[PDB]
Protein backbone atom coordinates (compact mmCIF):
# COMPACT_ATOMS: atom_id res chain seq x y z
CA UNK A 1 0.00 0.00 0.00
CA UNK A 2 1.19 3.46 -1.06
CA UNK A 3 0.02 6.59 0.73
CA UNK A 4 0.67 9.95 -0.93
CA UNK A 5 -0.16 13.22 0.79
CA UNK A 6 -0.40 15.97 -1.81
CA UNK A 7 -0.37 19.62 -0.75
CA UNK A 8 -2.05 22.18 -3.00
CA UNK A 9 0.27 24.99 -1.83
CA UNK A 10 4.00 24.84 -1.07
CA UNK A 11 7.10 27.04 -1.33
CA UNK A 12 7.24 25.62 -4.89
CA UNK A 13 4.03 27.57 -5.63
CA UNK A 14 6.09 30.80 -5.58
CA UNK A 15 7.86 29.47 -8.70
CA UNK A 16 4.61 28.30 -10.33
CA UNK A 17 2.73 31.53 -11.10
CA UNK A 18 1.89 30.74 -14.75
CA UNK A 19 -1.20 32.35 -16.32
CA UNK A 20 -3.43 29.26 -16.07
CA UNK A 21 -5.93 27.40 -13.91
CA UNK A 22 -4.48 26.63 -10.50
CA UNK A 23 -5.16 22.96 -9.83
CA UNK A 24 -3.55 20.13 -7.86
CA UNK A 25 -3.17 16.37 -7.48
CA UNK A 26 -1.46 13.37 -9.06
CA UNK A 27 -2.02 14.58 -12.61
CA UNK A 28 0.57 12.62 -14.60
CA UNK A 29 1.45 8.92 -14.83
CA UNK A 30 2.57 6.76 -11.92
CA UNK A 31 4.84 3.84 -12.71
CA UNK A 32 6.96 1.11 -11.16
CA UNK A 33 10.38 0.41 -12.68
CA UNK A 34 12.67 -2.53 -12.03
CA UNK A 35 16.40 -1.98 -12.61
CA UNK A 36 19.29 -4.40 -12.01
CA UNK A 37 21.70 -3.54 -9.19
CA UNK A 38 24.34 -2.91 -11.87
CA UNK A 39 22.59 -0.50 -14.18
CA UNK A 40 22.68 2.27 -16.76
CA UNK A 41 22.11 5.37 -14.61
CA UNK A 42 22.46 8.01 -17.35
CA UNK A 43 23.25 8.31 -21.05
CA UNK A 44 23.73 11.29 -23.36
CA UNK A 45 23.56 11.21 -27.16
CA UNK A 46 25.29 13.86 -29.28
CA UNK A 47 25.66 14.20 -33.07
CA UNK A 48 28.43 16.30 -34.65
CA UNK A 49 28.91 16.91 -38.36
CA UNK A 50 31.41 17.92 -41.01
CA UNK A 51 30.92 21.13 -43.04
CA UNK A 52 28.39 19.79 -45.59
CA UNK A 53 26.68 17.28 -43.25
CA UNK A 54 27.85 14.28 -45.32
CA UNK A 55 29.66 12.77 -42.32
CA UNK A 56 28.57 12.53 -38.69
CA UNK A 57 29.91 11.22 -35.41
CA UNK A 58 27.43 9.95 -32.84
CA UNK A 59 28.92 10.24 -29.38
CA UNK A 60 27.15 8.38 -26.56
CA UNK A 61 28.30 8.91 -22.98
CA UNK A 62 27.05 6.16 -20.68
CA UNK A 63 27.17 6.15 -16.87
CA UNK A 64 26.64 3.13 -14.62
CA UNK A 65 25.80 2.61 -10.95
CA UNK A 66 26.39 -0.52 -8.89
CA UNK A 67 29.01 -3.24 -9.14
CA UNK A 68 31.93 -1.95 -11.23
CA UNK A 69 34.04 -4.79 -12.68
CA UNK A 70 36.53 -5.36 -15.52
CA UNK A 71 34.11 -7.70 -17.36
CA UNK A 72 31.59 -4.87 -17.87
CA UNK A 73 31.01 -3.41 -21.34
CA UNK A 74 28.68 -1.04 -23.13
CA UNK A 75 27.58 -1.60 -26.71
CA UNK A 76 25.83 1.23 -28.54
CA UNK A 77 24.23 0.22 -31.82
CA UNK A 78 22.51 2.52 -34.29
CA UNK A 79 19.57 1.35 -36.41
CA UNK A 80 17.81 2.68 -39.48
CA UNK A 81 14.67 0.58 -39.44
CA UNK A 82 15.82 -3.06 -39.42
CA UNK A 83 19.34 -2.20 -40.63
CA UNK A 84 22.22 -1.72 -38.20
CA UNK A 85 24.24 1.19 -39.58
CA UNK A 86 26.86 1.50 -36.82
CA UNK A 87 28.02 -0.15 -33.59
CA UNK A 88 30.72 0.33 -30.95
CA UNK A 89 31.74 -1.63 -27.85
CA UNK A 90 33.99 -0.52 -24.97
CA UNK A 91 34.86 -1.27 -21.34
CA UNK A 92 34.17 1.30 -18.64
CA UNK A 93 36.74 3.95 -17.77
CA UNK A 94 36.66 7.34 -19.45
CA UNK A 95 39.65 9.46 -20.44
CA UNK A 96 41.75 11.11 -17.72
CA UNK A 97 40.13 14.45 -16.88
CA UNK A 98 42.18 15.74 -13.93
CA UNK A 99 44.97 14.97 -11.43
CA UNK A 100 42.81 12.29 -9.75
CA UNK A 101 42.18 10.40 -13.00
CA UNK A 102 38.90 9.79 -14.81
CA UNK A 103 35.39 8.38 -14.40
CA UNK A 104 35.82 4.63 -13.92
CA UNK A 105 31.99 4.36 -14.01
CA UNK A 106 31.62 6.06 -17.42
CA UNK A 107 32.33 5.26 -21.07
CA UNK A 108 32.06 7.32 -24.26
CA UNK A 109 31.30 5.49 -27.52
CA UNK A 110 31.97 7.20 -30.85
CA UNK A 111 30.20 5.95 -33.98
CA UNK A 112 31.02 7.13 -37.49
CA UNK A 113 27.95 7.62 -39.67
CA UNK A 114 28.34 8.28 -43.39
CA UNK A 115 25.70 10.37 -45.17
CA UNK A 116 23.28 10.47 -42.23
CA UNK A 117 19.60 11.09 -42.94
CA UNK A 118 19.03 14.41 -41.19
CA UNK A 119 16.21 15.31 -38.81
CA UNK A 120 14.05 18.40 -39.33
CA UNK A 121 10.40 19.33 -38.76
CA UNK A 122 10.10 19.01 -42.57
CA UNK A 123 11.47 15.44 -42.70
CA UNK A 124 11.69 13.92 -39.21
CA UNK A 125 14.25 11.21 -40.09
CA UNK A 126 15.02 9.13 -37.01
CA UNK A 127 17.46 6.39 -36.10
CA UNK A 128 17.21 4.08 -33.09
CA UNK A 129 20.11 3.95 -30.62
CA UNK A 130 20.21 0.91 -28.35
CA UNK A 131 22.45 1.11 -25.29
CA UNK A 132 23.36 -2.36 -24.02
CA UNK A 133 25.02 -2.86 -20.65
CA UNK A 134 26.56 -6.33 -20.74
CA UNK A 135 29.40 -8.62 -19.72
CA UNK A 136 32.20 -8.90 -22.30
CA UNK A 137 31.32 -12.57 -22.80
CA UNK A 138 27.79 -11.73 -23.93
CA UNK A 139 25.35 -11.48 -21.02
CA UNK A 140 22.92 -8.58 -21.42
CA UNK A 141 22.36 -6.97 -18.04
CA UNK A 142 19.88 -4.40 -19.34
CA UNK A 143 19.21 -2.21 -22.36
CA UNK A 144 17.96 1.34 -22.73
CA UNK A 145 17.21 3.12 -25.99
CA UNK A 146 16.13 6.35 -27.65
CA UNK A 147 15.12 7.85 -30.98
CA UNK A 148 18.05 9.74 -32.50
CA UNK A 149 17.64 12.68 -34.87
CA UNK A 150 20.79 13.78 -36.66
CA UNK A 151 20.68 17.57 -36.56
CA UNK A 152 22.88 20.49 -35.58
CA UNK A 153 21.44 23.63 -33.99
CA UNK A 154 23.75 26.64 -33.92
CA UNK A 155 23.69 30.40 -34.01
CA UNK A 156 26.16 31.82 -36.52
CA UNK A 157 26.57 35.41 -37.65
CA UNK A 158 23.29 36.37 -35.94
CA UNK A 159 21.19 33.56 -37.44
CA UNK A 160 19.67 30.46 -35.84
CA UNK A 161 20.64 27.59 -38.15
CA UNK A 162 19.36 24.03 -38.35
CA UNK A 163 21.64 21.74 -40.35
CA UNK A 164 23.33 24.86 -41.77
CA UNK A 165 20.14 26.60 -42.92
CA UNK A 166 18.29 29.54 -41.32
CA UNK A 167 15.00 28.55 -39.65
CA UNK A 168 11.71 30.36 -40.00
CA UNK A 169 9.77 29.51 -36.84
CA UNK A 170 6.04 29.06 -37.48
CA UNK A 171 5.39 28.51 -33.80
CA UNK A 172 2.67 28.35 -31.18
CA UNK A 173 2.66 28.27 -27.37
CA UNK A 174 0.78 25.27 -26.03
CA UNK A 175 -0.40 24.70 -22.47
CA UNK A 176 -1.39 21.22 -21.35
CA UNK A 177 -5.16 21.72 -21.08
CA UNK A 178 -8.28 19.57 -21.44
CA UNK A 179 -11.80 21.00 -20.80
CA UNK A 180 -12.93 17.87 -18.93
CA UNK A 181 -9.71 16.44 -17.46
CA UNK A 182 -7.98 19.72 -16.59
CA UNK A 183 -4.20 19.43 -16.77
CA UNK A 184 -4.11 15.67 -17.34
CA UNK A 185 -2.77 14.86 -20.82
CA UNK A 186 -3.56 11.78 -22.89
CA UNK A 187 -2.00 10.40 -26.09
CA UNK A 188 -5.17 11.03 -28.13
CA UNK A 189 -5.33 14.74 -27.23
CA UNK A 190 -1.58 15.20 -27.87
CA UNK A 191 -1.82 13.55 -31.31
CA UNK A 192 -4.94 15.58 -32.17
CA UNK A 193 -3.05 18.78 -31.29
CA UNK A 194 0.05 17.83 -33.32
CA UNK A 195 -2.02 16.87 -36.38
CA UNK A 196 -3.98 20.14 -36.28
CA UNK A 197 -0.77 22.15 -35.78
CA UNK A 198 0.96 20.56 -38.77
CA UNK A 199 -2.20 20.76 -40.91
CA UNK A 200 -2.18 24.50 -40.18
CA UNK A 201 1.45 25.05 -41.20
CA UNK A 202 3.00 25.20 -37.71
CA UNK A 203 6.49 23.70 -37.36
CA UNK A 204 7.30 24.64 -33.76
CA UNK A 205 5.88 24.60 -30.25
CA UNK A 206 6.92 26.30 -27.03
CA UNK A 207 6.23 24.38 -23.81
CA UNK A 208 4.56 27.31 -22.04
CA UNK A 209 5.71 27.34 -19.30
CA UNK A 210 7.01 24.02 -17.91
CA UNK B 1 37.55 68.56 -53.88
CA UNK B 2 35.97 72.01 -53.82
CA UNK B 3 37.36 75.51 -54.25
CA UNK B 4 39.54 76.06 -51.11
CA UNK B 5 37.34 78.88 -49.74
CA UNK B 6 34.42 76.46 -49.38
CA UNK B 7 36.06 74.67 -46.42
CA UNK B 8 36.91 77.94 -44.66
CA UNK B 9 33.26 78.99 -44.97
CA UNK B 10 32.09 75.61 -43.64
CA UNK B 11 34.58 75.90 -40.71
CA UNK B 12 33.22 79.34 -39.83
CA UNK B 13 29.47 79.09 -40.54
CA UNK B 14 29.31 75.51 -39.25
CA UNK B 15 28.58 72.67 -41.66
CA UNK B 16 29.81 69.07 -41.59
CA UNK B 17 31.67 68.25 -44.81
CA UNK B 18 32.32 65.04 -46.71
CA UNK B 19 35.45 65.73 -48.76
CA UNK B 20 35.48 63.53 -51.86
CA UNK B 21 38.35 62.55 -54.18
CA UNK B 22 37.96 63.49 -57.86
CA UNK B 23 37.49 59.89 -59.07
CA UNK B 24 34.42 58.75 -60.99
CA UNK B 25 34.52 56.05 -63.68
CA UNK B 26 30.76 55.51 -64.05
CA UNK B 27 30.79 54.89 -67.82
CA UNK B 28 33.22 51.95 -67.67
CA UNK B 29 31.88 48.42 -68.23
CA UNK B 30 31.94 47.01 -65.66
CA UNK B 31 32.15 50.07 -63.40
CA UNK B 32 35.35 48.87 -61.67
CA UNK B 33 37.38 48.18 -64.87
CA UNK B 34 39.94 50.90 -64.03
CA UNK B 35 39.66 50.88 -60.23
CA UNK B 36 40.55 47.16 -60.06
CA UNK B 37 43.52 47.72 -62.41
CA UNK B 38 46.89 48.28 -60.67
CA UNK B 39 48.11 50.32 -63.66
CA UNK B 40 45.53 52.97 -62.65
CA UNK B 41 46.52 52.88 -58.97
CA UNK B 42 49.14 55.68 -59.29
CA UNK B 43 46.64 58.06 -60.96
CA UNK B 44 43.92 57.25 -58.40
CA UNK B 45 46.35 57.55 -55.48
CA UNK B 46 47.24 61.14 -56.41
CA UNK B 47 43.58 62.17 -56.42
CA UNK B 48 43.14 60.79 -52.89
CA UNK B 49 46.53 61.65 -51.34
CA UNK B 50 46.71 65.24 -52.63
CA UNK B 51 43.17 65.91 -51.33
CA UNK B 52 44.07 64.71 -47.83
CA UNK B 53 47.34 66.69 -47.88
CA UNK B 54 45.41 69.87 -48.79
CA UNK B 55 42.31 69.63 -46.59
CA UNK B 56 43.30 67.66 -43.47
CA UNK B 57 43.48 70.72 -41.18
CA UNK B 58 39.85 71.81 -41.78
CA UNK B 59 37.58 71.03 -38.82
CA UNK B 60 34.49 71.08 -41.11
CA UNK B 61 35.80 67.99 -42.94
CA UNK B 62 34.60 65.08 -40.80
CA UNK B 63 34.58 62.25 -43.38
CA UNK B 64 36.81 61.40 -46.35
CA UNK B 65 35.29 59.87 -49.49
CA UNK B 66 37.20 57.78 -52.06
CA UNK B 67 35.10 59.22 -54.91
CA UNK B 68 31.89 58.16 -56.59
CA UNK B 69 30.41 55.48 -58.87
CA UNK B 70 33.64 53.68 -59.77
CA UNK B 71 32.54 50.20 -58.73
CA UNK B 72 34.71 48.52 -56.12
CA UNK B 73 38.29 47.69 -57.05
CA UNK B 74 41.44 46.69 -55.18
CA UNK B 75 42.68 50.28 -55.66
CA UNK B 76 39.86 51.44 -53.37
CA UNK B 77 40.95 49.02 -50.62
CA UNK B 78 44.56 50.25 -50.89
CA UNK B 79 43.54 53.92 -50.71
CA UNK B 80 41.04 53.28 -47.90
CA UNK B 81 43.93 51.90 -45.83
CA UNK B 82 46.29 54.72 -46.83
CA UNK B 83 43.86 57.30 -45.40
CA UNK B 84 43.21 55.28 -42.22
CA UNK B 85 46.99 55.14 -41.74
CA UNK B 86 47.80 58.84 -42.30
CA UNK B 87 44.66 60.32 -40.72
CA UNK B 88 42.96 58.22 -38.01
CA UNK B 89 40.85 61.28 -37.05
CA UNK B 90 38.15 60.86 -39.74
CA UNK B 91 36.07 57.91 -40.98
CA UNK B 92 36.43 56.93 -44.65
CA UNK B 93 33.40 56.18 -46.77
CA UNK B 94 32.74 54.98 -50.30
CA UNK B 95 29.49 53.84 -51.98
CA UNK B 96 30.83 51.94 -55.01
CA UNK B 97 30.37 48.19 -55.40
CA UNK B 98 27.25 47.91 -53.24
CA UNK B 99 27.66 50.55 -50.48
CA UNK B 100 28.85 48.17 -47.73
CA UNK B 101 32.24 46.99 -49.04
CA UNK B 102 35.55 46.64 -47.15
CA UNK B 103 36.43 50.14 -48.42
CA UNK B 104 33.83 51.96 -46.28
CA UNK B 105 33.39 52.68 -42.55
CA UNK B 106 29.80 53.76 -43.17
CA UNK B 107 27.06 51.93 -45.09
CA UNK B 108 26.43 54.73 -47.57
CA UNK B 109 23.91 53.72 -50.24
CA UNK B 110 22.44 55.96 -52.91
CA UNK B 111 18.64 55.92 -53.32
CA UNK B 112 18.02 52.92 -51.06
CA UNK B 113 14.36 53.15 -50.02
CA UNK B 114 13.00 53.16 -46.46
CA UNK B 115 10.90 49.96 -46.45
CA UNK B 116 11.17 48.61 -50.01
CA UNK B 117 14.05 46.33 -51.12
CA UNK B 118 15.56 46.67 -54.60
CA UNK B 119 17.38 43.34 -55.00
CA UNK B 120 19.64 44.13 -58.00
CA UNK B 121 22.17 41.38 -58.81
CA UNK B 122 25.59 41.86 -57.11
CA UNK B 123 24.75 45.36 -55.82
CA UNK B 124 21.31 45.20 -54.15
CA UNK B 125 19.81 48.34 -52.60
CA UNK B 126 18.23 46.97 -49.43
CA UNK B 127 15.58 48.76 -47.41
CA UNK B 128 17.73 50.94 -45.12
CA UNK B 129 15.99 49.51 -42.04
CA UNK B 130 16.73 45.98 -43.30
CA UNK B 131 20.31 46.83 -44.32
CA UNK B 132 21.39 47.71 -40.77
CA UNK B 133 20.50 44.29 -39.42
CA UNK B 134 21.87 42.02 -42.17
CA UNK B 135 23.77 39.10 -40.57
CA UNK B 136 27.08 40.36 -39.16
CA UNK B 137 26.46 44.02 -40.04
CA UNK B 138 27.36 46.59 -37.37
CA UNK B 139 28.16 49.88 -39.18
CA UNK B 140 26.16 53.12 -39.18
CA UNK B 141 24.14 53.94 -42.30
CA UNK B 142 24.13 57.43 -43.84
CA UNK B 143 22.82 57.70 -47.40
CA UNK B 144 25.39 59.40 -49.64
CA UNK B 145 22.45 60.30 -51.95
CA UNK B 146 18.69 60.11 -51.37
CA UNK B 147 15.41 61.86 -52.23
CA UNK B 148 16.26 62.75 -55.85
CA UNK B 149 14.87 66.29 -56.19
CA UNK B 150 14.35 66.32 -59.96
CA UNK B 151 11.50 68.63 -60.94
CA UNK B 152 8.29 68.11 -58.99
CA UNK B 153 9.75 65.73 -56.41
CA UNK B 154 10.62 64.87 -52.77
CA UNK B 155 7.50 62.72 -52.44
CA UNK B 156 7.97 60.45 -49.42
CA UNK B 157 10.62 62.67 -47.82
CA UNK B 158 8.85 62.37 -44.43
CA UNK B 159 9.20 58.57 -44.54
CA UNK B 160 13.01 58.91 -44.48
CA UNK B 161 12.97 61.29 -41.53
CA UNK B 162 10.60 59.12 -39.49
CA UNK B 163 13.05 56.23 -39.99
CA UNK B 164 16.13 58.37 -39.22
CA UNK B 165 14.56 59.45 -35.91
CA UNK B 166 13.37 55.95 -34.91
CA UNK B 167 16.58 54.01 -35.68
CA UNK B 168 19.77 54.98 -33.81
CA UNK B 169 22.06 53.60 -36.57
CA UNK B 170 20.16 55.38 -39.37
CA UNK B 171 22.07 58.65 -39.07
CA UNK B 172 20.57 60.61 -41.97
CA UNK B 173 21.77 61.33 -45.48
CA UNK B 174 22.60 63.78 -48.23
CA UNK B 175 19.74 64.90 -50.49
CA UNK B 176 20.45 64.82 -54.23
CA UNK B 177 20.93 67.65 -54.75
CA UNK B 178 21.32 71.35 -53.94
CA UNK B 179 21.11 73.29 -57.22
CA UNK B 180 19.77 72.68 -60.75
CA UNK B 181 22.63 72.51 -63.27
CA UNK B 182 20.80 74.65 -65.83
CA UNK B 183 22.69 77.12 -68.04
CA UNK B 184 21.55 80.48 -69.41
CA UNK B 185 20.98 80.85 -73.16
CA UNK B 186 19.55 83.86 -75.02
CA UNK B 187 16.75 84.04 -77.61
CA UNK B 188 16.58 86.28 -80.73
CA UNK B 189 15.36 89.19 -78.56
CA UNK B 190 18.30 88.74 -76.15
CA UNK B 191 16.03 87.43 -73.39
CA UNK B 192 17.60 84.79 -71.10
CA UNK B 193 16.25 81.25 -70.68
CA UNK B 194 17.28 78.16 -68.70
CA UNK B 195 18.89 75.45 -70.82
CA UNK B 196 19.62 71.77 -70.21
CA UNK B 197 21.22 68.78 -71.98
CA UNK B 198 21.09 68.98 -75.78
CA UNK B 199 20.44 72.73 -75.91
CA UNK B 200 23.99 73.49 -77.10
CA UNK B 201 23.96 70.93 -79.92
CA UNK B 202 25.63 68.50 -77.50
CA UNK B 203 24.98 64.87 -78.49
CA UNK B 204 24.63 62.33 -77.05
CA UNK B 205 23.14 64.09 -74.02
CA UNK B 206 20.90 63.34 -71.06
CA UNK B 207 18.42 66.22 -71.43
CA UNK B 208 16.83 67.49 -68.18
CA UNK B 209 18.66 65.00 -65.92
CA UNK B 210 21.15 67.76 -65.02
CA UNK B 211 18.39 69.55 -63.09
MG1 LIG C 1 2.58 35.40 -16.33
NA1 LIG D 1 18.96 57.73 -36.15
NA1 LIG E 1 21.63 64.21 -62.57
Amino acid sequence: RLAVMVLRWSDGSYLEDQDMWRMSGIFRDVSLLHKPTTQISDFHVATRFNDDFSRAVLEAEVQMCGELRDYLRVTVSLWQGETQVASGTAPFGGEIIDERGGYADRVTLRLNVENPKLWSAEIPNLYRAVVELHTADGTLIEAEACDVGFREVRIENGLLLLNGKPLLIRGVNRHEHHPLHGQVMDEQTMVQDILLMKQNNFNAVRCSHY
Amino acid sequence: PNHPLWYTLCDRYGLYVVDEANIETHGMVPMNRLTDDPRWLPAMSERVTRMVQRDRNHPSVIIWSLGNESGHGANHDALYRWIKSVDPSRPVQYEGGGADTTATDIICPMYARVDEDQPFPAVPKWSIKKWLSLPGETRPLILCEYAHAMGNSLGGFAKYWQAFRQYPRLQGGFVWDWVDQSLIKYDENGNPWSAYGGDFGDTPNDRQFCM
